[PDB]
Parts: C-alpha cells; structure tokens; sequence
C-alpha cells in the first residue's frame, strides 16, 4: 500500500564548433566563380 | 563623416532576393509562409548555390545591423563593425598595471583559431582593356626581367553578386625600380616621394591608387611553351614576402565608414600577380588580404621564413607578447584536430579570392582613356621607351603640322602623356586643369578649341618645332 518516487537529472550539450582543414581550402582557391556576359579572361603570347 | 559614393548607394538599397510560389505552401496566394518569403542577402546557402565564395560585405554589414539593432530598446547605436586586436592594453582595468609584472585573461589576446574570412570587400576587379595591360607584359618582353606597377582606378555597382562593389581600373603607373631575374626590391622612400605627386593629378582627374601588380613569369624554352607552372594548388598561391608589401599597402589606404568607431575600416584594395595558367597560358589572378587577423598582426608579427608557403613566428622581446597559431591538418593516419605548436605557419590560409574579368568589345558604359597606350610610360628606364623632346614629335606632332580635331583630341585623352606635360608646367596651372578634364569627359567639342585659341597651346606647339 505504498509508493516509489525518484526524479531524473540531464546535461544539456557542449560544442566546439572545429571545421576547415587546410586540404579542403587549398582546393577552394583554385576554381572558377563565373563572369556575368562578355568578360573574357583572355591569353596572351610572347618572347620568341 | 562622410563615406565613398558608391558605398553609400549600397547601404541604402535593402538586395532582397524574391521567390516564387512552390507545392510546399500551404498557405494562400494572398501570403508567405516561410518557403516564398524574400530571402536576406547575406545567407550563404544561396552564395555557394551560385559558386559565389563570399557573402559581398555590405550584405554582411547588415547581417549585424540586425545583430546591433533589435526590437527592444537598445537606445545605443553601438554598430560593433571594429577591427580585432591583438595588441596588449597597458592599463588592463585591474591590479596588474605593468606588463613587465602581471597579465591577466582580459587583456590576454586568445590563440589564433584561424577562420577563414567569409565577406571579401572588392568582390570583382574588372579592367578596361586588353592593350593597357598588354604593354606591362611587353616590359618583361624586352628586358626580361620581373616588372612593378600601381593601379589608378575608381568604383562602381556589381549586380552579378548581391550587393557587391566591382573594381574598376583606368590606368597602370610604374614606379622606378631596380629589377632582378629571381625577385625585386626597391627603396620605399623614393617610391613615396613619387606617389606623392601623382596623387596631386589624379584628384582633378578623379582617380585614385586602389591597386598594384608585379609579374612572375619564369619562361620556359621560349619556343612552344608559353611560361612555366609556378603557383598551383601544391605550392605556394602567395609567397609571404609579398604579403608583406601587401599588408603595408592597405594600412596606408584606409576606407571611410561610419559605421567604425575610429572612423575608418574595411579597406578596399586589390593586389594582383601576373602568374600564369596551370596548362599553357600567362593568366593573370588577384587575391586580396584579409582584415580579420592579418591586417593588425603585420604590424609587430610577421617574419620572413624560407617556405614561400609559410611565414616564421619569431619571439617575444618585453611588449611584443603573441599568442599561439593553431590549425588542422591531416597526419599519416587520420585527420587530426589542431596540432601547430610550431612555427612556420602558412599564409595561403588568409587570402580571399576574386573574379577577375575583362569586359566585352562590342559595348560599353566608357573607357576613358583608350589613346593609343604606345606612348612611352614615365619610369621606365630599362626599357628604350624613356625619351625625351624627341618623342613629342614623333607622338602627336599636332598631327602634319595641321590636325583634324576629330583626330587630335584622340591622341591627348593618354594618361602618361599628360603627366609628362605638366611636369613640364609651361601651362597654367588653371589651364592645364581644364585640359585634362576636356580629355577625360564627354562634350569636349567646345572647350577643345579654347585650348587651341589660347596661347599656352601656341607656345608648346613653337618650343617643339625648333627642338628635335
Ligand atoms: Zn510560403
Ligand atoms: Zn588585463
């Protein structure tokens, strides 16, 4: 004729917020981004 | 205070992006849920989208508009947009007043996490014509050596990015160096000293130095290859002895905001190597500096190493105090979490890209100054194309002794042409003044021939026939 009470505890979360390794930017320069109409990029030639 | 033109056209126009109705709405014609609601303009989900790699500053600056300005009551105007330091505040608010005796977290700069940039300020440099910078090559042409050059230019609206400034520039101008095979390096002060008063004539001009080049070439047999591969995804993009100069040129030119607390922030200027393409061409690329860490630490701590790659950490000698430089890379196993506790750090990691471009032939806004550029430049003394008196005749020569003014005007519009007359100073300073400003602007048919009916014009034109 009798009761069992118990109550609970949490922790929430922690972050760090790490990214960016050097590999993965050193392939983000070297690209294109696109140019609007008729901005040609051009090539040139010299020194025979 | 007072900003630029061009930066306070931006700040008013809010560059939302509008959507279309879509199967996901519930909603009704009369409305917007949150899938064709206007999307802000600083959202980088739809950057990459499109293969843009930033987020177009004044775009950013209102990202922390609504960061500064809330619904609440606030009553600041704080507008947090400052540059970050590094440097150590000597009376630190608290019990440690020297730093020779006491340092405590408050004042302590953190370690460098080493964030890429995410907002570029120039977003696109764009030229003006092929023949301009066709002569620069032709230097290295002739002499064979690695040349230098500074970038007169102005700005105006991109419409490609989302609120985005474009670069434009209008004329190249070469200080006197001593060139080398390997590198260059020339005096600063004398360089000075002549930027000095090429910044007087391009105020009446409307110009203003925003820009500087230097070539790296390294030809290959001088048959069928064009030039070498130096700069690749392997090696060096920049090499740090170039970041130097770079660093040191923007701090000179700051950009006016009133959103900074010390007036002045966020500075608007290009730096662009002639290199060469990975295959077989000599395409040119421009990256710019960024302002979150580098712009403050080459101040006290940037030190030459041997990697062009990297740049030497040197040490700290009594108020010199820097903190540790992380970042992540890969080891022989696994990829890692930031492992640098030591120097030699790279700098490719603090460089924002740009689009390069040059614009189509067939239509224009203007071009401004499309003489002939074949006209002998200032200061450039390893070339033969450094003449004196002897040249004027053979130029423009107030084309066989009797010129057309259709054909006469033409040729004066040179912007090298025109620092040499005035250096001469035979006009008036008034005169000369309404000269250059005929040759630049539009409706030049009246005032053309107040030049030529007035004296000072007559006086060149005789001083010239009796000389060589
Ligand atoms: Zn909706
Ligand atoms: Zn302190």
């Amino acid at each position: 004729q009798i009761f069992v009470k118990t109550l609970t505890g949490k922790t929430i979360t922690l972050e760090v917020e790490s990214s960016d390794t050097i590999d993965n930017v050193k392939s983000k320069i070297q690209d294109k981004e696109g140019i609007p109409p008729d901005q040609q990029r051009l090539i040139f030639a010299g020194k025979q | 205070i007072k900003e630029l033109a061009v930066d306070e056209e931006l700040e008013k126009e809010d560059g939302l992006i509008p959507r279309q109705k879509s199967k996901l709405c519930k909603h009704g014609d009369r409305g917007m849920c949150e899938y064709c609601s206007p999307l802000p303009p600083w959202d980088k989900e739809y950057h990459e989208k499109n293969k843009i790699k930033h987020i177009s500053f004044h775009s950013y600056l209102k990202k922390l508009n609504e960061n500064a300005n809330k619904k609440e009551n606030g009553s600041s105007y704080i507008s947090p947009l400052s540059e970050p330091d590094f440097r150590i505040n000597k009376r630190c608010h608290n019990g440690h007043e020297p730093w020779p005796r006491g340092i405590c977290s408050k004042c302590q700069p953190s370690a460098i996490t080493l964030q890429q940039q995410e907002f570029r300020m120039v977003d696109h440099v764009e030229f003006q014509k092929s023949e301009i910078i066709n002569e620069f090559i032709q230097a290295w042409r002739y002499t064979g050596m690695q040349r230098f050059g500074y970038m007169y230019g102005s700005y105006s609206k991109y419409d490609n990015t989302p609120l985005g400034i474009k670069a434009v520039v209008e004329a190249i101008y070469e200080p006197p160096q001593h060139d080398e095979q390997d590198g260059l390096t020339m005096d600063v002060e004398q360089v000075k000293n002549e930027m000095l008063q090429i910044d007087r004539q391009a105020q009446e001009m409307g110009l203003s130095r925003i820009g500087l080049i230097f070539t790296d070439l390294s030809d290959a047999g001088a048959g069928d290859g064009s030039v070498f591969c130096k700069r690749h995804k392997d090696s060096f993009f920049l090499s740090s002895l170039e970041v130097i100069m770079a660093a040191r040129h923007q701090t000179r030119h700051p950009n006016v905001s009133k959103y900074s607390e010390q007036g002045f922030f966020s500075s608007k200027f290009v730096t662009c190597v002639i290199s060469g393409n990975l295959e077989g061409e000599i395409d040119i690329s421009s990256y710019q500096v960024s302002t979150e860490a580098e712009a403050l630490v080459t101040a006290d701590m940037i030190s030459g190493s041997t990697f062009p790659s990297m740049a030497y950490i040197n040490d700290t000698t009594d108020e010199r105090y820097v903190p540790e430089i992380f970042y992540m890379k890969s080891n022989e196993y696994g990829i890692t979490v930031k492992e640098n506790a030591k120097p030699a750090f790279p700098v490719d990691y603090l460089l924002v890209t740009l689009t390069h471009g040059f614009p189509n032939t067939d239509t224009e806004t203007n071009s401004k100054f499309v003489s002939s550029t074949g006209f002998p430049w200032s200061n450039r003394q390893a070339m033969g194309q450094s003449q004196d008196y002897q040249e004027l005749k053979k130029y423009l020569f107030n084309v066989a002794s009797s010129g057309d003014f259709n054909l006469l005007h033409e040729k004066i519009s040179n912007f090298h042409l025109l620092l040499y007359i005035n250096s001469l100073q035979i006009l008036s300073p008034d005169e000369w003044k309404l000269l250059i400003e005929s040759a630049v602007k539009n409706e030049w048919e009246e005032s053309l021939l107040k030049l030529v009916s007035s004296a000072g014009w007559q006086t060149l034109v005789m001083i010239l026939q009796e000389s060589g």
